[PDB]
């Protein structure tokens, strides 16, 4: 069952898109489904698989992490926190950034090519005394 | 330099001086190989420490700018270590700094010049050592007058 | 000398150039992948402004605790810091303009707090010293919102605290393929986008709870996107900029190589010479 | 002057010249190889049959099987020979072989001469020889002598 | 043997229309495996044309390898 | 003078059980400081273990000093 204008999207990734004329999904606070003709409103929903009838009677249960999905007049769209925001949580991160800031800490890129490159630069420049012989 | 003629030079040499066709080529009017030339008589004890010392220091700088000169030429300056970069400033500045006018010199270049006073120089040693004038103009320093004079330039220039 | 020092130099040059090309090519590939990849940022944010504002027509009238943010006390700025090598002048420009702003703040004399992201500007600031709450580093090619989170939440503790009125956020926008302009950002300001609330929101708006949750929360979420993206622009831009440097740096040396060619020329001349003088000499 | 080389099929260029001389003009010239891999030569003779145009021009060839006195000598020959046709008031141009072969032959002569070679062991007068050579070519009032030459390119020094 | 550094003006005039015929790509491609192989050192994650071509190249070279004191047909 | 620029086959027979004893690190520091040079080029590539070495080598470096004219105790 495809609706008119619908998409499941994050800027990072659009989960689904196009119309879905039926969507079974559990609203955070209440029962949720999709069917045309309801009025525009906004909500968020708890995480879980959302079984939605889509075009040509495609239907699938789509795991939600939960997040705010809403429908404008004539339009349907799905937003969700990729992960529900943790309480406390990033508090621990503030701790780690106060420790880290206070007590030095590092995190490294992985390009072997960068490593090899460094070798190339030291090594390359290395053993260069040649400038003396050079004249100008 | 291998010139055995030049050998008997240094060999028999008593006093001597040297000149840099790069420094010349640098368009520097004075154009002597400073890094090169040396005074057997120079003694620090004779010179006190301040002379020996300071001179030593500049020598160090020269060593350094010579030293990285490669690294730049290779890499350009993009990677310049802060401190190094700073020194380099002091460097072009210091080279640029040595130059001053000469009274009789107005012939070649219409510009005159003047006799110089050692103590004033000694001052230069410090302020430069200080890099005392932080805003000091590089172009100003060349073929220039005293820190007071170069300060007058500095006013305009 | 004797191609010992001459050729020795030469091999130096050859290996040099090889390294150079490898540098250039690989660098390029990375950059291209970066441009291609970075494109995806707009979607949810765009939603957030359109949506957000449309609501704001008469609804924004209700309250603006968030829009108030913090009163003029401390100012602030976002900061990112580099995980990539030899990228280019960059934090020259950035750290530079930053210094300028800091000057204005002292001129303002207004209080302020620093927060950095990454190692390099951590080396600016850290090196530069300053007043910085905290920094976050090493997320590398894969930036992660979750990685962003802890940093972001610590950030929230400000408007939360309402401790510091305005806070900047800096990254160098893309001047596209030719370039990336540097960019610095207002922040702990309001977004102040008046287009989307221009018309009274037509869509029936039913809010089970009060929107304030969406204000603090949603607001946070959306603002985050701008972060992620400008981060990205900084990123692909990084890849390209370094890529460009590769060519030129590479090219320079060849001249020197030609000079050296002259050196083995003067030298070829020379061996020819001492050899010759010695050849007469052996004739004796 | 000639730059080009193996794989150029320069003979293609030459044949072009053949159609070019007759086709362009009555004037007809010949060149001669010296100090050279024979196979090329005979193949070029066959190539003359294929060319079929060989009639207009002909030459003895050195092929480097030979003693120098001959070799170095050869030049004066062609000098006189075309000197028939430019002497004929006809006018023409001939190709020319590896000079370094030629001048170098100069040195081998000079060692032979027992004379002190020029520097880098050239023929102490080798320039003089060049005087002979380059000096030779002229477009007379009544004749024209052009030519092209490929000399052994020595390391591109 | 110097891999293509060595050179012969003569060529394959005497070569068997099969042996003659079939022999080309080794010169050129083999050149490109040495030559091309360069990136690998620094480079990484290359596309497949590189992958297969390169494999055929390197391993092919292995095939080239020949035992001392050994005859051929 | 440079470590290893100058060498003597006679070696440490003259060196005294104390003098002989205590004298080892020179070469490595030599090496080290010398070797230290290697990464100096690649600016800022190294951690504190390195820094402790290198520092120690700067330190030894300093430790070398002599007057233009001095007696030795």
């Amino acid at each position: 069952a495809m609706t008119y204008h619908l998409d499941v999207v994050s800027a990072e990734q659009q989960m689904f898109s196009g119309l879905v004329e039926k969507i079974q999904v559990t609203g955070s606070e209440g029962e949720l489904g999709i069917y045309p003709g309801h009025a525009p409103l906004l909500t968020a929903i708890k995480p879980g698989m959302i079984r939605i009838v889509k075009q040509h009677g495609h239907e699938e249960f789509i795991y939600l992490s939960g997040g705010i999905l809403e429908v404008q007049p004539g339009n349907v769209t799905v937003l969700a926190d990729t992960a529900i925001r943790g309480q406390d949580l990033d508090e621990a991160r503030a701790m780690e950034a106060k420790r880290k800031a206070e007590e030095h800490i590092s995190s490294s890129h992985g390009d072997v090519d960068y490593a090899q490159a460094s070798a190339e630069l030291a090594k390359a420049i290395a053993q260069l005394r040649v400038i003396e012989l050079t004249k100008k | 330099l291998t010139d055995p003629s030049p050998a008997t030079t240094f060999a028999h040499l008593d006093a001597t001086v040297v000149l840099s066709r790069q420094i010349a080529s640098l368009g520097i009017y004075p154009a002597v190989d400073p890094l090169d030339s040396t005074s057997r008589q120079l003694d620090p004890l004779v010179v006190g420490q301040e002379h020996y010392d300071t001179a030593r220091g500049v020598q160090s700088i020269l060593q350094r700018y010579q030293e990285l000169k490669d690294i730049i030429a290779i890499l350009g300056m993009d990677e310049l270590s802060e401190e190094d970069k700073l020194v380099v400033a002091r460097a072009r500045k210091i080279q640029r700094f040595l130059s001053q006018p000469f009274f009789v010199a107005e012939v070649f270049t219409g510009s005159p010049g003047k006799y110089v006073s050692l103590k004033d120089t000694i001052r230069g040693f410090k302020g430069i050592m200080e890099g005392e004038y932080d805003h000091l103009p590089e172009q100003a320093f060349y073929m220039v007058g005293s820190i007071e004079e170069a300060v007058e330039k500095a006013k305009k220039l | 000398a004797g191609a010992k020092d001459i050729r020795s130099k030469i091999a130096s040059v050859q290996n040099t150039q090889k390294i150079t090309k490898a540098m250039e090519m690989v660098a390029a590939s990375k950059m291209r992948k970066s441009q291609d990849r970075m494109a995806a940022s707009r979607p949810y944010a765009e939603t957030m402004r359109k949506v957000i504002g449309h609501l704001a027509h008469g609804n924004l009238e209700y309250k603006h605790p968030y829009l108030e943010d913090r009163d003029v006390k401390r100012v602030g700025y976002l900061v990112v810091s580099t995980d990539r090598g030899l990228a280019g002048g960059l934090n020259i420009n950035l750290f530079k303009k930053l210094l300028a702003e800091m000057k204005t703040w002292t001129d303002k004399g207004v209080q302020a707090d620093l927060a950095m992201i990454g190692s390099k500007g951590v080396s600016f600031f850290n090196s530069v010293g300053g007043n910085v709450v905290a920094q976050v580093t090493g997320m590398g090619d894969n930036p992660s919102l979750s990685e962003l989170i802890g940093p972001v939440k610590v950030m929230l503790q400000a408007y939360d605290e309402g401790r510091l009125d305005k806070l900047y956020i800096v990254s160098n926008k893309f001047i596209n393929t030719m370039s990336q302009v540097p960019t610095i950002s207002q922040l702990l300001p309001l977004p102040a986008s008046d287009d989307d609330d221009l018309k009274h929101k037509s869509w029936d708006y039913l809010y089970e709870p009060d929107p304030k949750a969406l204000l603090d929360t949603l607001l946070r979420r959306y603002v985050e996107s701008q972060v992620y993206q400008g981060v990205v622009e900084n990123l692909a831009s990084e890849q390209a900029a370094r890529m460009v440097a590769m060519k030129a740096a590479t090219d320079n040396g060849g001249s020197l190589i030609k000079e050296l060619q002259l050196v083995y020329n003067k030298a070829r001349q020379a061996s020819i010479t001492q050899e010759l003088t010695e050849i007469v000499s052996g004739a004796a | 002057g000639l730059f080009g080389g193996a794989g150029v099929g320069k003979t293609v260029n030459m044949m072009e010249l053949i159609r070019n001389i007759a086709i362009e003009h009555s004037g007809y010239s010949v060149f001669a190889g010296v100090g050279e891999r024979t196979r090329e030569g005979n193949d070029f003779y066959h190539e003359m049959t294929d060319s079929n145009v060989i009639d207009k021009v002909s030459l003895v060839y050195g092929q480097m099987n030979e003693p120098p006195g001959n070799r170095l000598r050869v030049a004066l020959t062609g000098l006189t020979m075309a000197e028939k046709f430019r002497d004929e008031g006809r006018d023409v141009l001939l190709f020319v072989d590896n000079i370094y072969r030629y001048t170098l032959a100069g040195t081998e002569v000079s060692a032979l001469l027992g004379r002190m070679p020029s520097a880098v062991g050239y023929q102490p007068t080798l320039a003089e020889e060049m005087g002979v050579l380059q000096e030779r070519i002229t477009s007379t009032k009544t004749g024209s002598i052009t030519s092209v030459q490929a000399v052994y390119v020595p390391a591109d020094d | 043997v110097n891999p293509g550094i060595s050179v012969s003006r003569v060529g394959g005039a005497a070569q068997t229309k099969i042996m003659k015929k079939l022999s080309g790509g080794i010169r050129t491609a083999l050149a490109q495996y040495r030559e091309l192989a360069a990136f690998s050192q620094f480079a990484s994650d290359l596309d497949d044309a590189t992958r297969n071509q390169l494999d055929h190249g390197q391993k092919v070279t292995e095939l080239l390898k020949q035992k001392q004191y050994a005859p051929m047909s």
